[PDB]
RNA sequence: GGAGGUCAACAUCAAGAACUGUGGGCCUUUGCCUAUAGAACUUAUAACGAACAUGGUUCUUGCCUUUUACCAGAAC
């Protein structure tokens, strides 16, 4: 997070960030409501290369810089007891959502052409739904009916239709399908909790209600936002959760120093090591492991020192793994340590209650405490019924 | 190089004065005693006729032009040196209704 | 006012729904903002279309800002928007 | 052959001599065979130590070079409510990646980063071990 | 230190200067002189 | 004529990553463009020295009666 030190010099800093975005392609620069500028880069050394370029060559001003932080994502664990319908009441929608099978996602993150027996990446939508359905039913033990039912997908997730009026009126919906996918992309690009991307969440469309007389341009606009709220509402009852990136760490050490390495891992809290590979011919070991993105702030130098210069590390994302943060995303009673690292029992309530404060979605005098609440969309009256049965925590 | 510069002399001289100038220079830089004189002869040719001398001198001035530029720069420099509340408030009211849920008026 | 749960943007969205105009985030582009202070805020902006017309709005505090023709944003009344 | 002349500049030697001199001088020889051993001990890490007023646990202590820290600016930017306290951001990090972890560096230099992890292997034990031999340290291939 | 210092939040600050404003007013400037400079206001808040 | 010298004098050694000469074209010698020949020594984790001292002025400190003598940082 950047801020220019002397505020009157902001118009210079902007003009440098337009350069950097060009020169370093991988960088992604965002500007927020707070006006906080978010730099997004591959890792430690890369941020260093920027910030040196940004202080030295391009914008000669000096700038204040935050602690290294990470990017989260938002997902659903569980199902949607509720299957509620939300209408912006000529249109009443009910959208279920469930987790995706780990294998499926694992084959999405890697775009794949389905060569031989490999599971095809869903990107072939233009292909025969019979071929694609053959792929799904073949590989996954995937549903037979749903295989045909599928409409469309996006990077993190897929959309599916299960409902009677599809059997009653497939055409009238086929009109507005292209409308629903817009609501879908809109839905995924943001999120219910942190307004951060939804990932690994399978959306099954349970119902849609359409008004009498239909409409011309009312059906055009009115569908998108209502569909969006249908996707948020679909998620929040599924057991939602806050995703944190995990770096695949690759380490190279002399043999006898292996124990030291292990210690560091046990300290980080994110991470553990999958493999220890003898390197033929040399006195080396490749230790492959994993660590969360948010936990990796200082890792490399910790290692490189601790072994007295023997050894090495690299942190990288390819797999774009993610993992649940051990807390429960919506809870009022989480312990906020206030200047200490929070106890693992609740880290998710922390991360979300922070990102929310950063992204100005939630307003408090100082520490706002507004949860992402299902209640706001349903209307109380449904909400009151829901709370009675313990559906809402 | 100016005709005055060529002769190494200082800058409304009369036809008589023009003759006298040449005479003075001739005594000083007499070619038979000591290329430059080519300039002297030409300028004298027009200077010896008061009309040509006057017209030629008619056409430091440029440098005056420099003064004009300086003046223009000075003029530019010195002279140059020498609802919102209502809107946000209305928006605040509008949100309050949405919160209270009271139906919006047709704004 | 801090007490009030609802957030503006919501209001804007609601207004847009009646109009039938659609508001989209637009990720990269941003506009420098002039607010009372002798300083300019920077805010992301979104574009709303009635059919195939795109105009861009940035909201800071509790206001909607729409750019003047030559350039630079001007605050406007919410009722005052017709595209 | 062995030297220029009586003027005595520009020496030139042979291998075996340099082997003997190299042998004799062991108590005063540098002994450290890789760059990577000095990680935060090179010069540039010490300069960066001074300018930023930090210390490497074995390094020297200097004066501030920028005596005034006292000025503090208050804005929502770094506010606690918006920060996640994970990992301490302890001092050694500041010298390694000086532009990142250290807000507002000045007179800072670029530290050199990494070297290729010397696997160098030698035997000073037996003189009759061959020159090329597969050392028990290595993995079995 | 910063953490355990008084935090700066609108409710807080505005209460402080409000109180100081009224008491500032009560005493006439002729008898004594009460300046905001010399004064210290500490606010105990749900936030503080 | 070859090897040298704890011999000397005179050149040159911190810069558009950088030298010099020459051929041709334009402006009017400079300068720009084009063609060609030769570039010792010193430089990239930057420099003649794989080493390492002192002084002056100006600020900031530190000892603290005052001056020399000083404390430890910076710029020139
Ligand atoms: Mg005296």
């Amino acid at each position: 997070v950047l801020q220019p030190l002397l505020p009157r010099e902001l118009p210079k800093l902007l003009d440098a960030l337009n350069k950097i975005s060009k020169y370093y392609p991988g960088v992604i620069i965002k500007v927020e409501e707070s006006g906080e500028h978010v730099i997004l880069g591959n890792g430690e050394l890369y941020m260093d290369c920027l910030l040196y370029d940004l202080r030295a060559s391009y914008a000669k001003i000096e700038i204040k810089i935050s602690d290294p932080l990470t990017v989260f994502s938002e997902s659903c664990s569980n199902e949607s007891f509720a299957s509620i319908p939300v209408s912006n009441p000529g249109l009443s929608i009910s959208v279920a959502a469930e987790p995706m099978d780990s294998k499926m996602i694992q084959d999405l993150s890697r775009n794949t052409l389905g060569k031989g027996q490999n599971c095809l990446d869903i990107d072939g939508i233009m292909d025969n739904p019979r071929k694609l359905s053959k792929i799904l039913r073949t590989e996954y033990g995937w549903d037979s009916l749903a295989s045909r039912n599928v409409w469309s997908f996006y990077n993190g997730n897929v959309l599916i239709n299960d409902t009677l009026p599809d059997e009653i009126s497939p055409e009238l919906l086929s009109k507005y399908k292209e409308q629903i996918i817009q609501g879908f992309y809109w839905a995924v690009k943001e999120g219910p909790l942190a307004e951060e991307p939804i990932y690994g969440v399978q959306y099954k469309l349970l119902s849609i209600s359409v008004p009498s007389d239909v409409n011309i341009d009312v059906m055009k606009s009115q569908i998108i936002p209502l569909m969006k709220k249908a996707c948020y509402v679909g998620l929040l009852t599924a057991i939602p959760i806050l995703l944190e990136p995990i770096y695949e760490v690759d380490i190279t050490v002399h043999a006898p120093l292996l124990p030291i390495v292990e210690e560091l891992m046990k300290k980080r809290r994110g991470s553990r090591i999958y493999k220890t590979i003898k390197v033929a011919g040399t006195p080396l070991l490749e230790v492959r492991g994993q660590v969360p993105v948010i936990e990796s702030a200082g890792f490399e130098t910790d290692l490189r020192l601790s072994t007295n210069g023997l050894g090495m590390c690299q942190l990288y994302f390819w797999h774009k793994i993610w993992r649940k943060v051990p807390g429960d995303v919506l809870d009022k009673d989480a312990f906020i340590p206030k200047l200490k690292p929070a106890p693992i029992n609740s880290l998710s309530r922390d991360f979300v209650m922070k990102t929310r404060r950063r992204k100005g979605i939630s307003t408090g005098g100082f520490m706002s405490n507004d949860g992402p609440t299902l209640e706001k969309y349903i209307s109380a009256e449904l909400y009151a019924q829901l709370r009675e049965n313990g559906l809402v925590p | 190089l100016n005709l005055y510069d060529v002769l190494e002399l200082p800058t409304y001289d009369d036809l008589p004065q023009i003759k006298r100038k040449y005479r003075t220079l001739a005594l000083k830089y007499h070619p038979d005693k000591h290329h430059k004189f080519h300039l002297l002869s030409t300028a004298t040719n027009i200077l010896t006729n008061a009309d040509v001398r006057p017209h030629y001198d008619r056409w430091r001035k440029t440098n005056d032009i420099e003064r004009n530029k300086l003046i223009q720069k000075l003029e530019e420099s010195e002279s140059s040196t020498i609802d919102l509340l209502q809107i946000q408030r209305h928006g605040e009211l509008l949100r309050k209704l949405k919160h209270f849920n009271l139906p919006y008026g047709d704004w | 006012l801090g007490k009030v749960s609802s957030s503006f943007k919501d209001v804007v969205e609601d207004y847009c729904l009646e109009k039938g105009y659609l508001i989209s985030k637009i990720p990269n582009r941003y506009t420098q903002l002039p607010y009372g202070r002798d300083q300019d805020c920077i805010v992301p902006l979104f574009e709303i279309r009635n059919g195939k017309k795109k105009m861009e709005v940035a909201l800071k505090h509790d206001i909607l800002w729409v750019e003047d023709s030559s350039g630079t944003f001007k605050p406007i009344y919410l009722w005052a928007l017709d595209l | 052959k062995k030297v220029n002349g009586t003027s005595y500049k520009k020496w030139s030697f042979d291998l075996p001599e340099m082997s003997n001199l190299y042998r004799l001088s062991t108590p005063l020889r540098d002994e450290v065979t890789d760059k990577n051993y000095y990680y935060l001990f090179d010069k540039k890490s010490f300069f960066n130590g001074k300018a930023l007023n930090n210390a490497i646990p074995g390094g020297p202590k200097f004066e501030p070079l920028y005596p005034r820290e006292e000025e503090e600016d208050y804005n929502e930017f770094n506010s606690i409510d918006r920060v996640i306290f994970r990992v301490p951001i302890r001092s050694e990090y500041k010298v390694a990646f000086p532009h990142l972890y250290n807000s507002r560096p000045r007179s800072v230099r670029i530290p050199w980063y990494n070297n290729p992890v010397s696997c160098i292997i030698q035997n000073d034990e037996e003189y009759d071990t061959p020159a090329l031999f597969f050392d028990p340290s290595l993995n079995p291939i | 230190p910063k953490d355990s210092r008084m935090r700066l939040i609108r409710q807080d600050v505005n209460l402080g200067r409000a109180v100081f404003w009224e008491i500032q007013s009560r005493v006439p400037t002729s008898l004594t002189s009460i300046k905001w400079e010399n004064a210290f206001v500490s606010v105990y808040s749900k936030n503080n």
